[PDB]
């Protein structure tokens, strides 16, 4: 309410909340969104369009690392990016795995990536058309790009997952920033079973006099 | 492949130098210069400079 600020455009969700952090970029936002939205709210959507922009809302200031999927879950999507708050959906089951092997914590009831403090979950693409994964590429692709370069204004390491989606995320960006493209969690030959990401940015943030992620506080017990 | 142990591997003995930062020989400085230019070719930028 404090922090948080407002602006209204002219397709659902109609107001667009954020934390002060988003200010230089929300100008073009509503440009953009008010350009593209006729044709994306044509499909229904996951997450719904009242939750396109709820990730808008973290700061960014007290961010070092920025975990990168390429578009949100083709069900279910919360708008807050990887989450699935039963604890049902792969990716976030293979996520939690890695890190109960890493942390040697094996009794929890679920896992979420944006309560981990100095960690942002995002997706790359703000929505899919239902069922559909990367259906509204087109359409936020001038959007997805101011603002995955505001974020890495602020983080350390950006992280994404999926190799083949993010082959080429180097051509996306201004200045360069310390980037890491691992695998899928879904990937086959187990191949996000040896992926050290989470390790990897530890010491890449070390390198950068900046603190470690704890990776455990995501845990729901 | 910047997701394996090896990766892993190169980068903690990259960030040993970098604390020690008081080389004794060639090989050792020539190390850590090899290892800085991997890092910044293989994650694009990382936080410390050649010396």
């Amino acid at each position: 309410q404090d922090p948080m600020n407002s602006v209204t455009v002219s397709h659902a969700p109609y107001t667009i909340t954020y934390h002060d952090d988003w200010e230089p970029v929300m100008s073009q936002l509503v440009e953009f969104y008010n350009e593209v939205a006729s044709w994306l709210l044509r499909d229904e959507t996951s997450p719904i369009p009242d939750k396109f922009f709820i990730q808008l809302k973290q700061p960014l200031r007290n961010k070092r690392v920025c975990v990168c999927g390429i578009d949100p879950y083709p069900k279910d999507g919360t708008g807050v990016p990887f989450e699935s708050p039963n604890f049902t959906k792969k990716s976030i089951k293979e996520i939690a795995s890695s890190i109960s092997r890493l942390t040697g914590v094996i009794d929890y009831k679920g896992y979420n990536l944006n309560i981990i403090d100095g960690v942002i979950p995002w997706n790359y693409y703000l929505s899919c058309k239902l069922g559909e994964t990367k259906s509204h590429a087109i359409y936020w692709d001038k959007i997805s790009k101011l603002l995955l370069q505001h974020i890495t204004k602020h983080v350390s390491v950006l992280y994404c997952l999926g190799k083949t989606d993010f082959s080429n995320i180097r051509a996306k960006l201004e200045s360069p920033v310390t980037t890491i493209v691992g695998y899928h969690p879904a990937a086959r030959d187990r191949q996000f079973e040896k992926d050290r990401s989470f390790e990897i940015i530890n010491v890449l943030l070390e390198l950068d006099n900046k603190v470690p992620i704890n990776w455990a506080q995501g845990f729901i017990y | 492949a910047m997701t394996s142990s090896a990766d892993l591997t190169n980068l903690k003995e990259l960030l040993s130098l970098y604390k020690s930062l008081r080389f004794s020989d060639s090989a050792a400085i020539e190390k850590y210069n090899s290892l800085v230019e991997w890092g910044t070719s293989t994650y694009a930028k990382i936080g410390v400079q050649k010396v």
